[PDB]
RNA sequence: GAACGCCCCGCCGGCGGAUGCCUCGGCCCGGGCGGCGACGAAGAGCGCGGCGGAGCGCGAGACGCGGUGCGGACCCGCCCGCCCCGAGAAGCACCGACCCUCGAACGCAGCGCGCCCGGCGCCGCCGCCUCGGCGCCC
RNA sequence: GGCCCCGGGGGCGAAGGCGGCGCGCAGGCCCCGCCGGACCGGCCUCUGGUGCAGAUCUCGGCAGCAGUAGCGCUACUCCGCGCCCCGGAGGACUGAGGGGGAGACGGGUUCCGCGGCGCCUGCAUCUGGCCGCGGGUGACUCGGGCCUAAGCGGCGGGUGAAG
RNA sequence: CGCCCGGCCGCUCAAAAGACCUGAACCCGGCCGGCGCCGGCCCGCCGGCCCCGUCUCGAAACACGGACCGAGGAGCCA
RNA sequence: CGGCCCGAGGCGGCGGGGGCGACGGGCGGAACUUAAGCAUAUCAGUACGCCCCGGAGGAGAAACCAACCGGGAUUCCCCGUAGCGGCGAGCGACGCGGGAGGAGCCCGCCCCGAAGGCGCGCUGUGGGCGCCGCGAGGGGGCCCGAGGGCCCCGCCCGAGAGGGUGCAAGCCCCGUACGGCGGGCGAGUAGCGCUGCUUGAGCGUGCAGCGCG
């Protein structure tokens, strides 16, 4: 909606910011083979209830 | 549980050395027609038994005798058997390398 | 038309975010939480669901204060501090 | 590297308030350079060393301003749990009535030995 | 046979303690025997390995001697100078073959203020035991 | 007839993940312990790393700050930094502080507003200040 | 739990796998060759979550069927190295209750620029609401904050074993 | 390392163990051989042979369950 | 106009509120199930709902049990049939006896009256286990990618519990055995009548409402 409360805006803002890949130097640093962050989401198939 | 109880009464016995772990308790008749003619250990000594030897209730409690003022004697033999028991124990008591007595006193 | 067509009439929010438990369970029209019971002063807890009890309880969070108090008692100096005070 | 906490001990309040003003302003300069590198790590914790000392000198001053008062601020009261603050004192738990006491002095505790 | 009942003799717990050890325990567990020449001089049997010592290797397929360039405490291994993986090119860099400290014998020790003192601390306790016995 | 299909006289390839061996995990019994909170708990939200998503941790002093002891060469990548008879990396234990919004949750509301220039919630106990009554009296 | 005559068999190759002889009425057992790369037992006594073809059994893999059934909204073509993308020229459509221009609710970064084709775009792709990297929403006058509607809370107290 | 424009050759290693231990069955592709069970014969002829499990007086049944393969799967304890 | 009585607003110090899948205390309280049906009965004084503590809680120093040539507060362990019941299905205590543990006291009333905790009180105060640290003893020969393997000779042992180490290790490394620090006696009561629940309690086991007392 274009008319949203600041409290809903802030919780939506955090899901946008943390929706990221693992950095590549972290993959070298921590010696990882699983490289996908499975807590990511995509707007077409998500149901963020926030 | 057997080990726990043995450990508890070892610690208690040091804390009262050289007092024994038990009070001197009286000798009473087992109660029914089925069990009379034999004796067992009672709860405490009566004031008539204590009057025999010359101790007050507060005085006898101090040197290890259990005193039960609620009990009443039923006969004259009940008194003589327990006065003799009180008289004997006062002989084998010393009041201050000393011996602590184990188990029940005068079984 | 009680099936697929009826589902296209949904553009409402029944529940929103709770201020106490954070879940999508605060009824916007009754003003009550169906998860924790807010604005009730006590927490909603039922023994007919022990799985619901383990999901949110003591220990599933930080335990920030209770952690410090226990370690001070078990191995720190707190049992000494009571003897000075309780004298 | 950077400021030692020991070497701000002995400095006056003005010399610590004035030293904190430069540290705050310097982090503005270094955040501006970052967004427009080893030093910026040490500066964040120089700020924490100073504020650590400004607070530790202020608590020792106030805790003597109240040393002999009847009512003390709750920050300066002993460290105890909620249950401990509410317990009876050992003296309060050992109090006996007058008649009960005057009977415990009569008939003291005695050590004795019995024989087989 | 063990007598102390606060000490585990369970394989699962012992293996978990070899992993997940803190860093001060891992350093002690990476010890090696002193040579006979140093055993006479210092009157000590083993020492914790360290960056800067000279070691004689046996029992392995990479026997030799060299200085300790690195300590891989996570692996419990040490990299010695001159003991490398056989390389592909004639020019390319060396690659250290990592050695377990218990396959080594120390021939000369790195010394500083702390290492002199910890030796002397350890001799005085070993003389308390030699007076009790 | 050939080919397709089927069997295997044998030699090789796929697809799939059984079997065997392995185990920082579970389960059972026993022993300890029994230690939260208006001095703001349990729980929730948001934010914090030089390059930083998740989880652990921490709170605008934020991937930590100080003090006493101990320890004595490292700090998973790229860098920084430390290096020495003390100059001090990893690690450990106790102690002192910091401690944003919501929550028993406390000026009202839940994100917007006040009264007053310290501040400003409810109940109860003990005291104290100021008071009401054609209660009993004077 | 025991034994296995200088203290049972093992990298001079354990368990398992694939073929092939033998022994036993049989359940099954033993040996050899190849594979594999670290553990395994014969006899006596003890113990049990101890033997599968089926239960419209449970979980996992997977065949024939089979290159089979199948892929509303009038429509694209020529040239540009040319893709359904972009350009120019032509031919048509939606037809002002619009396949147009904008808000409310819901969604939550899908918006923009540059790059790109591993996934997706049930055909293709150089396209893209897909993937990577940077960015982006400015109010005395617009709305929210204020007022009250239908309602909903609160109220010395009242009631109920309590909630 | 080299050669062609992903492949080949080959390097590390005891070994590719190469995205990973071992790697069974069902099912499938290439080369080579041939045209259901029991019995006799060296071998494609002759002889015999209905689909199991189940309830049932009675099942090959036009009575029901079952495409195939693996692993799990039901009289123990007080 | 003051006192006492009964109330109101404010201020200060102190206390309460919430949290837990156990154990513990107080209330409300099922049905499936069994009876080869089903109403009493059973399941069960259980599930579940509400309230309240603690490190334990509850209980407790006889308005007790008995019938003896008698015991003697409470709790817990071992041991075993009176009885209830469509007298069906089912249900069910306890004393004596053997052990663990053992501990006893107060207020009201009465006497003295402020002797007290003194802005109160004569409508009655006061007295009668965990923290530290040392820690012994094996070589030579074949072989392997690698010796913890094979052959042959030894040492330590209060230590042959065990983990690691390139393949089965007392002697390669950490540990393991042997030790030091802190250390004169209670009233709307008891009882009784009627009614509801509960119990093995049977012309009443325990509780409760109302009337009486
Ligand atoms: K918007
Ligand atoms: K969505
Ligand atoms: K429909
Ligand atoms: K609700
Ligand atoms: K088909
Ligand atoms: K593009
Ligand atoms: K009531
Ligand atoms: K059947
Ligand atoms: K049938
Ligand atoms: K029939
Ligand atoms: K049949
Ligand atoms: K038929
Ligand atoms: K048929
Ligand atoms: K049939
Ligand atoms: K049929
Ligand atoms: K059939
Ligand atoms: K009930
Ligand atoms: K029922
Ligand atoms: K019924
Ligand atoms: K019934
Ligand atoms: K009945
Ligand atoms: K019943
Ligand atoms: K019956
Ligand atoms: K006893
Ligand atoms: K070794
Ligand atoms: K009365
Ligand atoms: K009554
Ligand atoms: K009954
Ligand atoms: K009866
Ligand atoms: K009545
Ligand atoms: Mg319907
Ligand atoms: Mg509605
Ligand atoms: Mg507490
Ligand atoms: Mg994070
Ligand atoms: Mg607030
Ligand atoms: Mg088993
Ligand atoms: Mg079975
Ligand atoms: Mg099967
Ligand atoms: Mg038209
Ligand atoms: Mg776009
Ligand atoms: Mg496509
Ligand atoms: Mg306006
Ligand atoms: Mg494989
Ligand atoms: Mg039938
Ligand atoms: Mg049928
Ligand atoms: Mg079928
Ligand atoms: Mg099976
Ligand atoms: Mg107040
Ligand atoms: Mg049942
Ligand atoms: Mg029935
Ligand atoms: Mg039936
Ligand atoms: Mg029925
Ligand atoms: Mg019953
Ligand atoms: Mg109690
Ligand atoms: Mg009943």
């Amino acid at each position: 909606t274009a008319n949203k409360t600041l409290s809903r805006k802030l919780r939506l803002a955090k899901k946008t910011k943390t929706n990221k890949n693992i950095p590549r130097w972290v993959i070298a640093k921590d010696h990882l083979k699983k490289t996908w962050n499975y807590k990511r989401h995509h707007w077409r198939r998500s149901h963020l209830k926030l | 549980r057997k080990i726990r109880r043995r450990q508890t009464r070892l610690q208690k016995a040091k804390a009262i050395f050289p007092c024994p772990l038990q009070k001197l308790r009286p000798s009473v008749t087992r109660c029914s027609q089925k069990f009379n003619l034999t004796q067992r250990i009672g709860r405490g000594f009566t004031l008539r038994e204590l009057q025999g030897v010359g101790l007050s209730a507060g005085k006898a409690r101090q040197i290890g005798i259990a005193v039960d003022p609620r009990r009443k004697n039923k006969s004259e033999e009940s008194v003589a058997r327990n006065v003799a028991r009180l008289k004997e124990y006062l002989s084998k008591v010393t009041i201050f390398q000393a011996i602590q007595h184990q188990g029940v006193v005068m079984p | 038309s009680k099936g697929t067509a009826s589902f296209g009439k949904r553009h409402t929010r029944i529940h929103g975010s709770c201020r106490r438990c954070g879940k999508h369970s605060f009824h916007l029209q009754k003003h009550e939480c169906a998860s924790c019971g807010y604005p009730s002063a006590k927490m909603r807890r039922y023994n007919w669901s022990y799985k619901s009890l383990r999901r949110r309880t003591q220990g599933t969070g930080s335990m920030s204060h209770m952690r410090k108090v226990y370690r001070a008692y078990n191995s720190g100096t707190l049992k000494a501090n009571a003897r000075k005070y309780l004298a | 590297p950077g400021l030692k906490a020991k070497d701000l001990v002995g400095l006056s309040q003005e010399d610590l308030q004035r030293k904190l003003a430069d540290l705050k302003r310097e982090l503005l300069s270094l955040r501006t350079m970052k967004a427009t590198i080893a030093r910026f790590r040490v500066c964040k914790k120089d700020v924490a060393r100073v504020l650590t000392v400004i607070n530790q000198k202020a608590r020792d001053e106030a805790r003597a301003a109240f040393e002999g008062a009847e009512h003390i601020p709750k920050t300066f009261r002993p460290r105890l749990t909620h249950a401990m603050r509410c317990q009876l004192t050992e003296k309060q738990k050992r109090l006996l009535p007058s008649k009960l006491m005057k009977r415990k002095l009569q008939f003291p505790k005695l050590k004795y030995a019995v024989k087989v | 046979m063990k007598l102390n009942s606060a000490v585990t003799a369970s394989r699962r717990k012992c293996r978990k303690a070899y992993f997940t050890a803190n860093a001060e325990t891992r350093a002690k567990m990476m010890s090696s025997r002193l040579s006979k020449e140093l055993r006479a001089e210092h009157k000590i049997k083993t020492m914790p390995i360290r960056r800067g010592d000279i070691v004689e290797i046996f029992t392995g397929g990479h026997k030799g001697t060299g200085k300790v360039v690195e300590v891989r405490r996570r692996d419990y291994k040490i990299c010695v100078e001159g003991i490398n993986q056989k390389a592909r090119n004639p020019e390319a860099k060396p690659v250290p073959y990592p050695i377990h400290p218990s396959n080594c014998i120390i021939k000369e020790l790195y010394m500083n203020g702390s290492r002199y003192r910890a030796i002397k601390r350890r001799q005085e306790r070993n003389a308390e035991r030699l007076a009790r016995i």
